[PDB]
RNA sequence: UCCUCCUAAAGAGUAACGGAGGAGCACGAAGGUUGGCUAAUCCUGGUCGGACAUCAGGAGGUUAGUGCAAUGGCAUAAGCC
RNA sequence: CCAGGGCUACACACGUGCUACAAUGGCGCAUACAAAGAGAAGCGACCUCGCGAGAGCAAGCGGACCUCAUAAAGUGCGUCGUAGUCCGGAUUGGAGUCUGCAACUCGACUCCAUGAAGUCGGAAUCGCUAGUAAUCGUGGAUCAGAAUGCCACGGUGAAUAC
RNA sequence: CGCGGGGUGGAGCAGCCUGGUAGCUCGUCGGGCUCAUAACCCGAAGAUCGUCGGUUCAAAUCCGGCCCCCGCAACCA
């Protein structure tokens, strides 16, 4: 896999989860950056990732970390 | 126990890699040889290498560091 | 010739005798031989047992074998268990790497079916 | 030899402690090990039992019973009187030699090896072991075998619990989980 | 034509185009005798091996078996060796 | 106009390729012979760090000069000796690399381990009449990156046409 | 109601009255040939055997009931 100049995250969820971490656990954060990897702090989250025609919710776990929102996001429906 | 009917049960050196020279008796021959034993089998080292194999988070931190 | 878990070959030279070992291939038996002091050109039949047992050290280095098979299968298991794309993809039997799945992944999605 | 010795001296002193038993007589002691091969395939070629026959030869140091089929049954298409299985059920002083050369040499040379199930108990001290190999015993030839077919173990004891017997083996310093 | 059970009314016998089944053999070991043995079916553990092949212990105890129907009988075993 | 998703879906069927199934071959060490291109937010030496993709410093060239650029087949020695093989090199896991705001859907390449089908292919059937078929490199266009395609280039070099 | 005989891929037939692994000819499906369809060539799938039951170690095949189908009898006054 690419990019060892520092994980990636876009600027827009960094502070959004930045912002939710410090005041508590909420509600399903709607981001659309599948792109973005997850970092530690994001664990406990249940972020809702784009599929592409809804958001899924997504609990993120400890081992939920060196991946991206993405794979966590199933876009093409089968069956 | 029947004589002439069973196989011939003689006794034998086992002398292992380790070092442990150990005499038994079976059906083989002249002499052995062996690779492990009871002693110098990783099970008592192995269950503490095999069971502390996980860690996500601080491979993360081992990437970016900071 | 019973180093690690297996590895029995008989006529055969050194570097391809340790192939058959599981988690050790080309190159890495030529580092097993380099490390160990031994030449690639001789065979398991010419060494003797002294030469054998520093073999069996050098590999112990290495992952190999039960270590590697579940080393392996824990990954794999582990991905399934995040319900991630790779782990939908694992379960469900078919390719992994991004690949084409509409004319051939004949491998992963094993032969030939009726309709 | 030696484990009887071991077990006479070392082993019912250590047991002794455990459940402050009244008794010498009450440890639990090994019976027998009956090594079982149930070969099944020879309804096909009759000399594969004949093989397999040898190899608990070899393996044990006295030769096997060939056991007859109990009962006929269509599942597997065989009748009353047939020869289906090969057995042995050493006991004694081979026994003993036999119970060293299994957990000292032949338990460790198991393919993917971890640690030996501490569950598996009949509810009366009886362990069984079911190696999948015959290539772990040191006796077998590398180059006379074509066949990968194995045994199981079967260890008897007088015991009463699991619980206790589980000790008993534990005391020869035997592989658990 | 021959065998078994009921009908058959607690000895025997007892009919009907009454009620149900079998036989026209098998075996130089399936006879003799001597010396042994104990079953079914489950439970739990165990390589391939799974409900079930082979092994270990525990449970039940004659539900078994008896060359073939059915009846009566058999652990002293007539059972299986 | 914008964020993602999709065009890359997958019981299956065909087309066109490529890589095979090996011994006229496979992997190692000694080393010889091309053409046609292409390059300024370009092509980027030699050095040094790299196991390698590559990472730094940076020389030169809008080029018969400088660079991508050692052509590979081919010899010459070695070793495997007909094995699902030291054949094939798929597939998976891990560790990476450059580009690029960003590589999970969905890139390319590298390392490591992994080592699938396949032992010359049913009915059929395709191209080819000489530097042609056959086989081994090589380049360019599109192109941040992304050819097994396409368009060019040159090596060894046949058989057969009654 | 009485005595024979049946019931097997989608169709018609073997294998069934001597219990151990189900064929044949068509059709359906996949690929060829053809401008295309047929014909033709090449592979492939497709029946637990009427059903409910018993006998057996095991039943399409043995035995019994029930459910259909087909033949023959159903007569003397
Ligand atoms: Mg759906
Ligand atoms: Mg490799
Ligand atoms: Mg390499
Ligand atoms: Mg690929
Ligand atoms: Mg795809
Ligand atoms: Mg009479
Ligand atoms: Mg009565
Ligand atoms: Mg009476
Ligand atoms: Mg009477
Ligand atoms: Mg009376
Ligand atoms: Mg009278
Ligand atoms: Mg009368
Ligand atoms: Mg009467
Ligand atoms: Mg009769
Ligand atoms: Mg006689
Ligand atoms: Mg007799
Ligand atoms: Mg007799
Ligand atoms: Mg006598
Ligand atoms: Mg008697
Ligand atoms: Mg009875
Ligand atoms: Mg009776
Ligand atoms: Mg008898
Ligand atoms: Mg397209
Ligand atoms: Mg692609
Ligand atoms: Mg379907
Ligand atoms: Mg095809
Ligand atoms: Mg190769
Ligand atoms: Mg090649
Ligand atoms: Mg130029
Ligand atoms: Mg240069
Ligand atoms: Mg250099
Ligand atoms: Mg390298
Ligand atoms: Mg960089
Ligand atoms: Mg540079
Ligand atoms: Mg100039
Ligand atoms: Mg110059
Ligand atoms: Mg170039
Ligand atoms: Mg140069
Ligand atoms: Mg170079
Ligand atoms: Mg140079
Ligand atoms: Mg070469
Ligand atoms: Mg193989
Ligand atoms: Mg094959
Ligand atoms: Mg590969
Ligand atoms: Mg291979
Ligand atoms: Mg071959
Ligand atoms: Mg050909
Ligand atoms: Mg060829
Ligand atoms: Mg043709
Ligand atoms: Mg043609
Ligand atoms: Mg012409
Ligand atoms: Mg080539
Ligand atoms: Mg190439
Ligand atoms: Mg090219
Ligand atoms: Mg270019
Ligand atoms: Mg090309
Ligand atoms: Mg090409
Ligand atoms: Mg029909
Ligand atoms: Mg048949
Ligand atoms: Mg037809
Ligand atoms: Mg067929
Ligand atoms: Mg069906
Ligand atoms: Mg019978
Ligand atoms: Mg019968
Ligand atoms: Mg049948
Ligand atoms: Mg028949």
């Amino acid at each position: 896999r690419s990019l060892k100049k520092g994980p990636f995250i876009d600027l827009h969820l960094l502070k959004k989860v930045e912002k939710a971490v410090e005041s508590g656990d909420k509600k399903p954060l709607r981001t659309w950056s599948r792109r973005s990897t997850i970092f530690p702090n994001m664990i406990g989250l249940t972020i809702a990732v784009h599929n592409g025609r809804q958001h899924v919710p997504v609990f993120v776990t400890d081992e939920m970390v060196g991946h991206k929102l993405g794979e966590f996001a199933p876009t093409r429906t089968y069956r | 126990m029947k004589k002439d009917i069973h196989p011939k049960y003689e006794e034998i050196t086992a002398s292992c890699s380790c070092g442990n020279v150990m005499k038994i008796r079976s059906t083989v021959g002249h002499d052995l040889n062996l690779d492990v034993c009871s002693k110098c089998h990783p099970f008592f080292t192995g269950k503490q290498r095999d069971v502390a194999t996980g860690g996500r988070v601080d491979r993360f931190n081992k990437r970016f560091n900071i | 010739a019973r180093i690690a878990g297996i590895n029995i070959p008989d006529h055969k030279h050194a570097v391809i005798a340790l192939t058959s070992i599981y988690g050790v291939g080309k190159t890495r038996s030529k580092a097993i031989l380099a490390a160990a002091g031994i030449a690639e050109d001789v065979k398991i039949s010419e060494l003797s047992e002294g030469q054998i047992d520093t073999l069996r050290d050098e590999v112990a280095k290495f992952v190999v074998e039960g270590d590697l098979r579940r080393e392996i299968s824990m990954s794999i298991k582990r991905l399934m268990d995040l319900g991630c794309y790779r782990g939908l993809r694992h379960r469900r039997g078919l390719p992994v790497r991004g690949q084409r799945t509409k004319t051939n992944a004949r491998t992963r999605k094993g032969p030939r079916k009726p309709i | 030899a030696k484990l009887h010795d071991y077990y006479k001296d070392e082993v019912v002193k250590k047991l002794m402690t455990e459940f402050n038993y009244n008794s010498v007589m009450q440890v639990p002691r090994v019976e027998k090990i009956t090594l079982n091969m149930g070969v099944g395939e020879a309804i096909a070629d009759k000399k594969l039992l004949d093989n397999a026959a040898a190899d608990l030869a070899a393996i044990s140091g006295q030769k096997p019973l060939i056991t007859k089929a109990r009962k006929s049954v269509a599942g597997f298409k065989i009748r009353q009187g047939y020869p289906i299985g090969c057995k042995v059920t050493l006991r004694g002083e081979r026994m003993w030699e036999f119970f060293e050369r299994l957990i000292t040499i032949a338990v460790p040379r198991i393919r993917d090896f971890r640690g030996l199930s501490a569950k598996s108990f009949d509810g009366r001290g009886n362990y069984s072991m079911g190696v999948r190999e015959q290539i772990i015993f040191p006796e077998i030839d590398y180059d006379k075998v074509d066949r990968v077919r194995g045994l199981d173990i079967t260890i008897t004891t007088t015991a009463k619990s699991d619980e206790e017997g589980r000790a008993l083996l534990a005391a020869f310093d035997f592989p658990f989980r």
